[PDB]
């Protein structure tokens, strides 16, 4: 409980959720010899749903009023609740790997930029040097926060082009 | 060859490839981890 | 071809163009042929004035429709079973049925009911019968009558002020402060105390006998004494019947907070003792500026010492003072800003804490209220930005504003619209994201994949205004802490009774779906102020246009040249901002409208499950409350709500007609009209008659402009039509 | 109401013929070519 | 009855008076340029507004430069 | 000097067939333009009012409505036909005024003893601010 | 008790009194 | 290729032989979806013992028509 | 657009149906001939009526149709 939200594994609305939707695959299957393509699949539909609604419960998600699961987005009020799978490591996960992508692409447009023909460099990838430098985006933390340290990452205003107020 | 593989190089041709890896990297990771609401670690 | 008296650019011209802009350019004075600024500042006066005269006919006009057509007797007497009367209807297209259909609220003939709270206004203030409303709408009229000679005696040059006289800024911030203000507020607590208490408490005060009344039966001695506790005496009960004198009590100035439980409205008493600190509190600020007696303020020297050292904000606000006082569209937009948020301002608290008798026991009413106040709102704040934009394009000297906030915003301007544009992207994309997930997963039957996330901030919040739900415990929820023990003897005991109870408004639960509707409103707000602050900035000239100044705020295009340049003025960015503002205010008005019809029919949990996918709200709020609205008639006859069917259907004939001119232009249209005028000039027994103006094509601006009033006519009727009909249907 | 006959004067005075004069005198005043 | 100038930017490269099509403006001599030539707007009675003139100038920012004014039967482009 | 020729009325037109383009009321109340140019063979041209026409042996007349058309057939016969021809404005009392090849030499060369008219001789920033003209019935761009 | 109808009268005839002050105003701005 | 993939899916992952029997109560269908996201739920369960897309193409009549009646020759 | 909504309205109305060995039974009952000819007819007897099968399609296997449905409207 975080505010107000019973952990769905308490939940009795949860629960029933889960035994309507089961209930009604069941009665989906009650058509079909248990042997059958469509029986396999309605088994296996089965199985997937009942695996869901056990894991959610196992890890502890909040279920309101209704029975659905609920997500923190404060760390210290997640972090002191056991619910920091909820926005912040994925917040961690994401930023990462977009970071990973943009500087990856940021370093390539910086690559092809100092060659004969940039504007050709752009439509014709050179796929090598786009592997090369998407293996070497992996560390971007580290050389993103290099770069704003050594003041190589930005550029003055004086250099880039303005509009006339 | 060498025009071949550099028409594999174009934009049109390695968006749609790479575009077409993550998709499918994506309809793997879920087909083998499905319906994860959390990063349960 | 003279009627443009005022642009002789426009006299001479030989097409219909003449009459389109020579309506649409009376009020622009400043461009007007032969203007001083004498001469524009004293016709701004008179119309001003006459701005004053209509707003008092207007009310007039529905005072004395309610007192001669409109059913106020009858309705004080049973507040909650009588439906208010607007004005009687006279067509003589209607038919037998529809006569027989808008008989309603008791009147012997056709009438409307009303749906703008005036009657819950007026029964709250004091008046009760209809002579009353009649001695109202006499009295407004003559003064509407004297505010018109006085606009007709200032523009006489024996009457006529000086240019100085309207510059003089302390001396008016310190009129309208102190007296428009703080006397005016003053006199309304004299009406409430005198009038508005005792008719509440079923005494009769009127002109008559208002010297012979003590409003506290040991009057004036605590104020002169100091013991000005004395008129907090005995409040009113909790078994209070308004109107009537059960359990009625003496005190004047209560301080009780919360709401009246009969009428689930705030005390009266409690209005009586805000308007009395408002006054007191205007006063003292109106006593800031110095006019002529040698003591007060001088803001210009208050304005240039606001520099900080170290230069962060340049040379501080050194020539504001010129700035705002010389342009009239920086006034005008700073007036304009002001006036909008406050009527958003408005619209979020009378819902919430509503202030008249009987109010949010109507449920129309709420709705029409607050739809009204936040649609004027939102136009209001497009005038401002539109004002500023005007106020950069014309009367922006960079020379005297040079090193001020003013040249350092604009400076950086791309720095603030690279970071708009960052912040609307990023609550389109995932705002649009969340809704489309959840919309897929409930669409594949199993919505508990959904992402609901828990508005844990704003829960918190709420938590820390004593709401003691959310288990935060926090401020004012924590009967312990110190704002708890402050306040509990004086307005925490019914403010906290009030939030606690689901039986009103005042702080709703919000869940999932609130989360996502606030960041939807989000969007809406961060993209309007993108197109609007990039229009208002990138007007002087942009990369493209670098001597956009040169054109004015109004011109079509630059040619085809450099690759087109369509919508290239800050017209065109107002343009189009008028279409997010439109968006932006039907979300919200949706949101508010199918939360508050979840609340009335106590089925809160329709919203609280179907509000978190889009096609919850295009089923469960759209298609299924537009039921009784599109049956209002039928070929089995037809209801009350026939007009509202009619007017439905009518928005949706202006608003798609408004995408003809929004989508065709000027150049398919103009090789028609000339085919047609090929055929007039060219038919006999019509050739005897000939057009005295060329006819020609609407002109570029000019249909942006006509689309535009088609679309916002349009969306306004029909939102307006589904509101009222989807409200009064059920309740 | 009161003055059940008013309503059927003033309303074809304000939807006919106030219209029907006002547009034709705006009409003659906006062609009057010397005002 | 549009408002066209030319400003000293212009390198007389003959563009702009091509561009035309109601013949507004026209080739001057001058001095300030390696053409020797400076593009003039004396029959500006005739400008339409079509801006091809100022679609066709190779000068960064626009020597030829139109603004839009007052309209006239000329400048309105009517045939009927 | 230069001397603009004179236009002579009694000049033979294109062979056209007729058409819904041709003028209107407003050649009877404002004024046209007529065009006259010398045909090296009788050919085949593009009336710019729609349909074809075949301009004759020698001297043709042609009149028109507005100015521009007038110009779009005469760059049509310099660039298909490499004619050249002379645009007369004619009013509706008889006045006439000799308007495109103004002297003698096409715009795009110049003639030395033109008028420089509308040539300001600052950049296009370098015009004053609306500020400062605020009032005047003027533009930034005419001070 | 309803208006009467010198009341709805006198309402009316103090209503073209404010209408032709009104005017007045109007064509003075209009000059 | 359109008309290949047209007769491929009616051959393979079709209901024809089962709808030529009962023609009047079995739901045409040609196309099966994956699981691999709860798409499943969109095999219909329109007849014959099948699952699958319920297609509109009019492609069963007109191979009836023909006078096909087997999934080899598709 | 208008055509078909035509064919749609009138065939749902006046030909497509079940015999019930005593009359035809229509899809929509027979109401194009009295309610088409108004355009509130056409927005709640055709519009908002016939789109009670596309809004109330999730968790079926029309499922798809209830997205397509939305998706398009974006
Ligand atoms: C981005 C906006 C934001 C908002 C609105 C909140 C709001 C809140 N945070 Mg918080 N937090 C944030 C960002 C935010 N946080 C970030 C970015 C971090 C990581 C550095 C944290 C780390 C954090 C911790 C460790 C804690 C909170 C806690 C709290 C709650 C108590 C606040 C309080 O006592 O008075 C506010 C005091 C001010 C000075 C303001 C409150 C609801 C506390 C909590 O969980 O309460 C149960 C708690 O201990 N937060
Ligand atoms: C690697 C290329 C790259 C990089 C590093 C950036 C970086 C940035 N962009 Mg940008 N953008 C890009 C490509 C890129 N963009 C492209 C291709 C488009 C056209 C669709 C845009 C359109 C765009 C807009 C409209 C805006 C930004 C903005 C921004 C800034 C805010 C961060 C953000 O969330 O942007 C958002 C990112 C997107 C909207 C789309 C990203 C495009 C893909 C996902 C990345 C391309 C990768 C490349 C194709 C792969 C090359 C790899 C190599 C091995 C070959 C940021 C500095 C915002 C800003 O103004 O700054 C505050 C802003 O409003 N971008
Ligand atoms: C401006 C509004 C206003 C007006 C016009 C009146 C007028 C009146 N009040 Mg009243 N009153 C008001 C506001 C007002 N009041 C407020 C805000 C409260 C408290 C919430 C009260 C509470 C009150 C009580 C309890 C009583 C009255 C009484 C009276 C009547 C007797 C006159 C009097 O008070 O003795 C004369 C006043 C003085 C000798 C000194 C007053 C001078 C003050 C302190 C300064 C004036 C400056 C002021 C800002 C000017 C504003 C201009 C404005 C009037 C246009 C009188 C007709 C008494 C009565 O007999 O009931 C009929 C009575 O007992 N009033
Ligand atoms: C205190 C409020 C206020 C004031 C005093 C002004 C004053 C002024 N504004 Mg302004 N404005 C305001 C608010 C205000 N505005 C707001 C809230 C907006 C946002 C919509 C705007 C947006 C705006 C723009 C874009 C422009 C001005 C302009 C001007 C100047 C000339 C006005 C004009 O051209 O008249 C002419 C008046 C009209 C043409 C009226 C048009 C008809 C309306 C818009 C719709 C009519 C449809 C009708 C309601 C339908 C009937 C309903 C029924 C059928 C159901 C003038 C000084 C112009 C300017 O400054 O020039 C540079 C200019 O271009 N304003
Ligand atoms: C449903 C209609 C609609 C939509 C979706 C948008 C969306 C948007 N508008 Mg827009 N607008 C609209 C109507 C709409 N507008 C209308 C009618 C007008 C009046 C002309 C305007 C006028 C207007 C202006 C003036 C501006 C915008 C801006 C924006 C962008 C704001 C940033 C954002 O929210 O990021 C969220 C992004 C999205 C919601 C797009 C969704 C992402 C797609 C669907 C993902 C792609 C999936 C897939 C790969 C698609 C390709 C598949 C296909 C090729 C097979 C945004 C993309 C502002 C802007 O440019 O931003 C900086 C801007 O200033 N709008
Ligand atoms: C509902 C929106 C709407 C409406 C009403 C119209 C209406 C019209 N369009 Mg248009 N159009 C629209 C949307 C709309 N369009 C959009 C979105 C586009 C973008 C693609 C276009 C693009 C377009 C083009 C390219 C053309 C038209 C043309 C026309 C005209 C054809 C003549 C006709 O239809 O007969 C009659 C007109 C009507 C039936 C309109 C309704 C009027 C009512 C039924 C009767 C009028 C009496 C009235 C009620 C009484 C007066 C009341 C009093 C207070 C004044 C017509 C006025 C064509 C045209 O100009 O003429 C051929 C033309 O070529 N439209
Ligand atoms: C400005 C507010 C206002 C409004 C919106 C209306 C609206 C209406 N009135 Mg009403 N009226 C008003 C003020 C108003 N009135 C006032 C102050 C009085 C007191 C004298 C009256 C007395 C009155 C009577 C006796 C009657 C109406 C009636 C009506 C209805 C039919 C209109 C008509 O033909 O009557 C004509 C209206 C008049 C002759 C006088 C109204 C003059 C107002 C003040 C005009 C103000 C102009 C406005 C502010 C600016 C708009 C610009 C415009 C000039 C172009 C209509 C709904 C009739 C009705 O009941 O229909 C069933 C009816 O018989 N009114
Ligand atoms: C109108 C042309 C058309 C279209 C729209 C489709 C569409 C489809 N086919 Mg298909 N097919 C077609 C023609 C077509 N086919 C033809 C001509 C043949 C004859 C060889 C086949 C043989 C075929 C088989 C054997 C299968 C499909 C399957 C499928 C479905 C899954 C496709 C997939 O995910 O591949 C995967 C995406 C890839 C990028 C892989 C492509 C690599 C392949 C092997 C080589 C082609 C390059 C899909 C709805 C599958 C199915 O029915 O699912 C149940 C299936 O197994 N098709
Ligand atoms: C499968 C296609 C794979 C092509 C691999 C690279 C081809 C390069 C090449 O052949 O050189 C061009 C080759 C000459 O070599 P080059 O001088 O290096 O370009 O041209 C040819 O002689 C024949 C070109 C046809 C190439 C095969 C086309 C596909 C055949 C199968 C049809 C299906
Ligand atoms: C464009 C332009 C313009 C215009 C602008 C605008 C329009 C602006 C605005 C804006 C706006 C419209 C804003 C708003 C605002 C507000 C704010 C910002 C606020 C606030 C507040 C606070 C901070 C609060 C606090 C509190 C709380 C928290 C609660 C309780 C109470 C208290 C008080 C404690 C101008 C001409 C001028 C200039 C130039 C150009
Ligand atoms: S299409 Fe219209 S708005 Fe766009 S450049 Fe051409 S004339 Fe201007
Ligand atoms: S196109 Fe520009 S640079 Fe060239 S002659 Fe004309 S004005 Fe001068
Ligand atoms: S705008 Fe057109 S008509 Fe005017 S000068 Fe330029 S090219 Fe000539």
């Amino acid at each position: 409980d975080v505010a107000g939200l019973t952990p769905c594994s308490e939940s009795k609305a949860f629960a029933k959720r889960k035994k309507n939707e089961v209930k009604a695959l069941n009665k989906r299957l009650k058509n079909y010899e248990a042997d059958s393509a469509p029986a396999l699949a309605l088994k296996a539909t089965i199985a997937r749903t009942e695996a869901r609604f056990d894991k959610y419960a196992k890890q502890g998600l909040l279920c309101g009023t209704d029975g659905l699961p609920h997500l923190i987005a404060d760390p210290g009020l997640a972090l002191r609740y056991g619910h920091a799978g909820d926005v912040f490591i994925p917040t961690i996960g994401f930023i990462y790997f977009a970071g990973w992508l943009g500087y990856a692409g940021s370093k390539y447009l910086q690559a092809v930029a100092a060659t004969a023909k940039p504007i050709e460099k752009e439509i014709i990838i050179d796929v090598p040097l786009a592997w090369k430098l998407l293996w070497e985006g992996f560390g971007w933390p580290l050389r993103a926060f290099a770069e704003y340290k050594n003041g190589s990452l930005m550029e003055d205003d004086a250099k880039i082009t303005v509009s006339p107020r | 060859m060498k025009d071949f593989t550099t028409y594999l190089s174009t934009a049109p041709v390695l968006t749609l490839l790479s575009v077409t890896v993550v998709a499918g990297l994506l309809i793997e990771i879920n087909r083998f981890f499905p319906d994860a609401l959390i990063a349960a670690f | 071809k003279l009627f443009p008296k005022f642009s002789q650019a426009l006299a001479q011209d030989p097409t219909t163009r003449r009459i389109w802009f020579g309506i649409a350019t009376a009020h622009d004075f400043e461009s007007h042929d032969g203007m001083t600024e004498e001469r524009l500042y004293q016709k701004i006066f008179a119309s001003h004035f006459g701005q004053l005269a209509i707003i008092f006919l207007w009310t007039s006009g529905n005072l004395f429709h309610v007192a001669w057509q409109g059913n106020f007797e009858q309705w004080v007497q049973d507040p909650l079973h009588i439906r208010p009367i607007a004005h009687a209807i006279w067509d003589p297209h209607f038919g037998q049925p529809a006569v027989e259909a808008f008989t309603r609220g008791g009147a012997s003939g056709p009438v409307n009911i009303s749906t703008s709270g005036v009657y819950q206004w007026w029964y709250t203030i004091g008046l009760r019968t209809n002579q009353e409303l009649y001695t109202g709408s006499i009295f407004l009229l003559v003064l509407a009558a004297l505010f018109l000679f006085a606009g007709w005696l200032h523009l006489q040059p024996a009457f006529q002020p000086a240019l100085s006289w309207f510059k003089n800024a302390e001396s008016r911030l310190n009129h309208h402060l102190a007296g428009l203000f703080g006397v005016s507020s003053l006199a309304w607590t004299g009406h409430l105390v005198h009038v508005a208490i005792p008719e509440s408490r079923g005494q009769h005060v009127g002109w008559d006998n208002f010297l012979t009344v003590l409003p506290h039966p040991a009057g004036l001695t605590p104020f002169f004494t100091g013991n000005w506790a004395a008129y907090a005496e005995n409040p009113d009960s909790a078994s209070h019947v308004f109107n009537t004198a059960q359990g009625s009590g003496t005190a004047i100035l209560t301080f009780l907070g919360g709401f009246h439980p009969q009428t689930q409205s705030l005390w009266l008493t409690d209005m009586a003792h805000h308007h009395l600190a408002i006054a007191v509190i205007f006063i003292l600020a109106g006593h800031m500026y110095r006019t002529i007696f040698g003591i007060g303020h001088s803001m210009r020297e208050i304005l240039e010492a606001q520099t900080p050292p170290s230069g962060s904000l340049g040379a501080g606000h050194k020539g504001l003072y010129d700035t705002v006082n010389n342009s009239l569209h920086f006034q005008l937009g700073l007036a304009l800003a002001s006036v909008g948020t406050i009527s958003s301002l408005v619209a979020q608290h009378m819902y919430s804490l509503p202030p008249y008798a009987f109010l949010a026991q109507d449920f129309t009413t709420q709705a029409a209220l607050y739809t009204h106040h936040q649609y004027i709102a939102g136009f209001i704040m497009c005038g401002a930005f539109a004002h500023g934009a005007i106020f950069f394009v014309r009367d922006y000297d960079p020379a005297q504003n040079r090193g001020n906030v003013l040249a350092r915003i604009l400076d950086h301007k791309e720095a603030l619209i690279s970071h708009l544009s960052w912040a609307s992207l990023f609550l389109g994309f995932h705002t649009l994201g969340l809704y489309v997930h959840n919309d897929v997963v409930q669409a594949f039957g199993t919505p508990e994949k959904q992402i609901l996330i828990e508005p844990v901030f704003a829960q918190w919040i709420q938590a820390a205004h004593g709401k003691t739900a959310y288990g935060f415990d926090f401020l004012l929820s924590s009967a312990t802490s110190a704002p708890s023990l402050a306040g509990q003897a004086l307005w925490l005991p019914g403010w906290l009774q009030g939030i606690n109870s689901d039986a009103n408004s005042l702080f709703l639960t919000i869940g999932p779906g609130d989360f996502l509707v606030h960041h939807a409103i989000a969007l809406g707000l961060h993209t309007t102020t993108l197109i609007l602050v990039k229009g208002a900035l990138d007007a002087r000239g942009s990369k493209l246009m670098p001597d956009k100044k040169d054109f004015g705020y109004s011109f079509p295009c630059d040619g085809p040249g450099r690759g087109g340049t369509c919508d290239i003025s800050a017209w065109d960015a107002f343009y189009l901002a008028v279409f997010w503002m439109l968006n932006t205010i039907g979300w919200v008005t949706f949101y508010w409208h199918w939360k508050h019809l979840g609340i009335w029919q106590g089925n809160v949990n329709q919203f609280n499950e179907s509000s978190t996918y889009l096609m919850g709200w295009l089923r469960d709020y759209l298609w299924l409350n537009s039921s009784q609205l599109i049956n209002g008639y039928n070929p089995f006859g037809m209801n009350s709500l026939s007009v509202w069917a009619w007017m439905f259907l009518f928005g949706h004939l202006i608003y798609a007609t408004g995408f003809m001119f929004l989508i065709s232009w000027r150049g398919y249209w103009q090789e028609l009209i000339e085919t047609l005028a090929w055929a007039h000039e060219r038919t006999p027994l019509a050739n005897l008659v000939r057009w005295r103006d060329k006819p020609v094509a609407l002109s570029i601006v000019q249909a942006r402009l006509v689309g535009l009033t088609h679309f916002s006519v349009g969306y306004v009727l029909t939102y307006a039509a589904f509101l009222i009909a989807s409200t009064s249907g059920k309740f | 109401m009161s003055a059940q006959f008013l309503p059927s004067i003033l309303v074809p005075l304000v939807g006919l013929v106030f219209p029907a004069v006002a547009m034709a005198s705006m009409f003659l005043y906006i062609e009057k070519e010397e005002i | 009855s549009h408002t066209v100038k030319i400003y000293d930017t212009c390198i007389g490269c003959t563009q702009c008076v091509r561009a035309c099509p109601t013949d507004v403006l026209e080739m001057v001599p001058w001095d300030g340029c390696k053409a020797n030539q400076i593009a003039s707007a004396p029959r500006t009675e005739d400008c339409v507004g079509c801006k091809r003139c100022e679609s066709a100038c190779p000068t960064d920012f626009l020597s030829v430069r139109v603004y839009l004014g007052s309209e006239t039967t000329r400048s309105m482009g009517l045939a009927y | 000097a230069f001397t603009p020729p004179t236009l002579q009325s009694d000049t033979p037109s294109p062979i056209f067939g007729g058409s819904t383009g041709g003028l209107l009321s407003q050649a009877q109340v404002e004024e046209f333009h007529v065009i006259t140019w010398e045909s090296k063979k009788e050919q085949i041209f593009e009336m710019p009012t729609g349909g074809a026409a075949i301009m004759r042996q020698g001297p043709n007349l042609l009149k028109l409505a507005r100015k521009e058309q007038c110009l779009a057939l005469l760059t049509q016969l310099r660039t298909k036909f490499k004619i050249d021809g002379y645009i007369y404005r004619v009013f509706p009392n008889g006045e006439v005024q000799y308007l495109h090849p103004k002297d003698g030499v096409y715009p795009e060369k110049v003639n030395a003893g033109r008028s420089g008219d509308n040539t300001n001789m600052r950049r296009i920033g370098q015009n004053k601010e609306p500020v400062q003209i605020k009032f005047s019935g003027k533009i930034p761009a005419e001070f | 008790m309803p208006i009467a109808d010198y009341q709805v009268f006198t309402a009316l005839f103090l209503a073209l009194a404010t209408g032709i002050f009104a005017v007045r105003l109007g064509v003075a701005l209009y000059k | 290729i359109w008309l290949s993939g047209m007769y491929f899916h009616g051959a393979r992952f079709s209901n024809y032989e089962a709808w030529l029997t009962d023609p009047t109560h079995i739901k045409p269908s040609a196309q099966v979806v994956w699981p691999i996201v709860g798409q499943e739920i969109l095999n219909a369960d329109v007849g014959g013992g099948f699952q699958g897309l319920q297609i509109t193409s009019g492609f069963f009549q007109l191979w009836r028509a023909a006078g096909i009646t087997s999934e080899l020759q598709l | 657009s208008i055509v078909i909504f035509h064919f749609s309205w009138k065939m749902q109305s006046d030909v497509w149906g079940t015999v019930s060995a005593n009359g035809v039974s229509h899809i929509t009952g027979g109401n194009f001939a009295q309610s088409a000819n108004t355009i509130n007819g056409w927005l709640r007897d055709f519009l908002w009526a016939q789109s009670s099968q596309v809004i109330q399609s999730y968790g079926s296997a029309l499922s798809a149709y209830g997205l397509i449905f939305l998706g398009a409207h974006f």
